[PDB]
DNA sequence: TTTTTTTTTTT
């Protein structure tokens, strides 16, 4: 469907609400890149790594504990 | 056997009247009396019906001073309560042992699950270890442990409210930092907590005596030469025949405080209210449905609860913060309290920098402190109460040992 | 603290004990008082008067400012020189007072209490 | 397959 993107990043965050690039950026870590392997045998990675900067205002905890139920493996660490 | 209770909670004051049967000997504190009776029956245990599981448990965890009968505060919820049981942290999960009899190696009890639904004293708090800590936090928000040890994987249940006590660094509470750093304990930790009791001190010297008598005394009539039978049938009682409900009318009464207060807290180097503090409050919502066999959410019991998840806030704050918060809520919220203690706390300190000025020059430590009157009304303009006279005619201020002179203006301190 | 209470009372028994009475008096329990007084000592430093004239102005700067608004610089130094100076008499001890409050001053930056 | 005491390598 022509709109395919936003729809997914719509409902990825009900609760928290503001600036959906934080909520656009972690669409991506669900699928992930593709694991290449070279002739050399010298692969890479096929993971992305996110960092939410910023003061501990309880905003993130729910958004953590989000991406780790929705997850095909997941694990949320303190 | 309800017959009595049917009018004894009917009372519609059995408030007063229980707070002071719990803690029998130790004076003052009548507020933590009033956190630790909130939770000694409990609350509403609710199933949410979104699969999220909220606890029905009230943890307390005390603070203060070496000396002020903290660990008395545990030793009498040991006996008051029922099916409770003890430890200190200087055990807390099964562990295999090899029977005394059997000399078999089975697997025991901890001390976690022997509260499986009362409670759980732990005492020495900030003496435990990294493997104690790591297992403590754990029964909190989920209530439930596993064993994978050498015995056998098993699932257990622990659904237990925890009442502690820890120590302040450097042997003495001291209210320029936040609560958070004289604690010593690992932050996420003390989110696992209700209520937050902050047992302090200060040399005082119109409690020195009413301190002192009392030991005095309890030295005079122990040697060789609400009584205790209606609250403990009571938390028999009230535990069962109760169901609270929760109706919606309470459920927009909270936020016009929260939309303020966030942005009142925000604004300094703090954090405010948050999620885990309303599930606090809505949890001691129900903590008077026992009390009262009331069971219905009224606007009357929210001043009570929203009261009471404040207490627990500004006291866990800076040293400006912590009066300034004051000076902001204390006076929004209009406290359902006496008009009367508010006129204590003026005189009070009014008092008692007066001798500590007249410490610092003179030393002496004199008899008769004097106090003119005119400073008192002058911040008595401030609450706008402007009442002496039917506070001098009351006696809940002589037993303070003070006076007040109509020709003199004194208001003359014995002691 | 309290504890040092308790222990009062059991110091005055174990008197009333030493001198085979069955009843406590005040003979024993001013001793057993005098005997924990020198017990515990005062601790000491190479300084109290510099602390007398630290919270002797911040008692007078506290309750000061919390209903006016402020008080003038140059004119809370003197204050002091305006209640103490007024007993004692000796005409060269004003500015051997103004030259140590001034030193004194400028200390309380840095423990950050008293500030401009 | 448990305590308690004593020496030495290791995080
Ligand atoms: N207000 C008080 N009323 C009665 N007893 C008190 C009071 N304050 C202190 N005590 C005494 O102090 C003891 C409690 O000390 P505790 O709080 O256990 O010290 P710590 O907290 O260092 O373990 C009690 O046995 C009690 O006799």
């Amino acid at each position: 469907l022509p709109n395919v993107y936003e729809v997914i990043s719509k409902s990825i965050a009900p609760s928290i609400f503001g600036g959906t690039d934080m909520k656009k950026a972690i669409a991506c870590l669900l699928f992930g890149g593709s694991r290449k392997r070279l002739p050399d045998g010298l692969t890479r990675r096929g993971d992305i790594n996110l960092l939410m900067l910023g003061d501990p205002g309880t905003a993130k905890s729910q958004l953590l504990k989000f991406v780790e139920k929705c997850s095909p493996i997941g694990v949320y660490t303190s | 056997d309800v017959k009595m209770i049917t009018s004894l909670s009917k009372d519609q004051q059995i408030g007063e009247k229980i707070f002071a049967s719990i803690a029998p000997s130790i004076y003052g504190h009548e507020d933590i009396k009033r956190g630790l009776a909130l939770a000694l029956f409990g609350g509403e245990p609710k199933n949410p019906g979104g699969k999220h599981k909220v606890r029905g448990d009230i943890n307390v965890l005390l603070c203060g001073d070496p000396g002020t009968a903290k660990s008395q505060f545990l030793k009498y919820i040991e006996k008051v309560s029922s099916r409770a049981i003890f430890t200190t942290g200087q055990g807390l999960t099964a562990y295999v042992q090899r029977h005394p009899v059997s000399r078999e190696w089975t697997l025991e009890a901890g001390a976690l699950v022997l509260a499986d639904r009362g409670v759980c004293l732990i005492d020495e708090f900030d003496k435990m270890n990294d493997q104690d800590r790591t297992s403590i936090h754990e029964a909190m928000e989920q209530q439930s442990i596993s064993i994978s040890k050498a015995g056998i994987v098993t699932s257990l249940q622990a659904r237990c409210t925890v009442i502690a006590a820890a120590n302040p660094i450097g042997g003495r509470y001291d209210p320029s930092l936040t609560f958070s750093e004289n604690v010593d304990l690992t932050e996420p930790i003390i989110s696992r907590f209700d209520i937050l009791c902050v047992v302090r001190d200060t040399v005082d010297p119109v409690q020195d005596e009413m301190l002192a008598r009392f030991v005095v005394g309890s030295h005079v009539r122990h040697h060789p030469s609400l009584p205790q039978e209606v609250l403990k049938k009571y938390i028999i009682y009230a535990k069962e025949r109760v169901h609270p409900k929760l109706n919606q009318m309470d459920q927009d009464k909270v936020a016009k405080m929260y939309s303020d207060l966030r942005k009142e807290s925000m604004a300094t180097g703090s954090i405010p209210i948050t999620v885990r503090h309303i599930e606090s409050m809505i949890r001691m919502a129900e903590a008077h449905a026992r009390i009262h066999l009331r069971d219905y959410v009224i606007e009357d019991d929210v001043n009570m609860a929203i009261r009471v998840m404040l207490e627990s806030f500004i006291d866990t704050q800076k040293f400006s913060v912590m009066r300034s918060m004051r000076k902001t809520f204390a006076r929004y919220l209009s406290f359902r309290r006496d008009n009367n203690e508010l006129l204590l706390f003026i005189l009070k300190q009014l008092v008692a920098e007066q001798v500590t000025y007249q410490r610092n020059r003179f030393g002496a430590q004199q008899d008769t402190i004097e106090v003119p009157e005119k400073d008192l009304v002058d911040k008595a303009r401030q609450i706008n109460i402007h009442n002496l006279s039917a506070f001098y005619d009351s006696e809940l201020f002589r037993m303070n040992k003070f006076s007040h002179d109509l020709k003199r203006k004194m208001i003359l301190q014995q002691f | 603290t309290v504890r040092q209470l308790e222990s009062m009372i059991r110091l005055s028994e174990a008197m009333a004990r030493m001198h085979c009475c069955d009843e406590v008096q005040p003979k024993h329990v001013k001793e057993a008082f005098r005997l924990l007084n020198k017990s515990i000592i005062r601790v000491e430093t190479p300084e109290y008067c510099r602390i007398s004239n630290l919270i002797v102005l911040h008692l007078r700067k506290v309750e000061e400012e919390e209903d006016e608004s402020a008080l003038k610089r140059s004119e809370l130094v003197n204050w002091y020189l305006k209640e103490i100076e007024s007993e004692i008499d000796s005409e060269e001890e004003l500015i051997n007072k103004k030259r140590i409050i001034e030193k004194v001053i400028h200390r309380l930056t840095h423990y950050d209490h008293v500030l401009i």
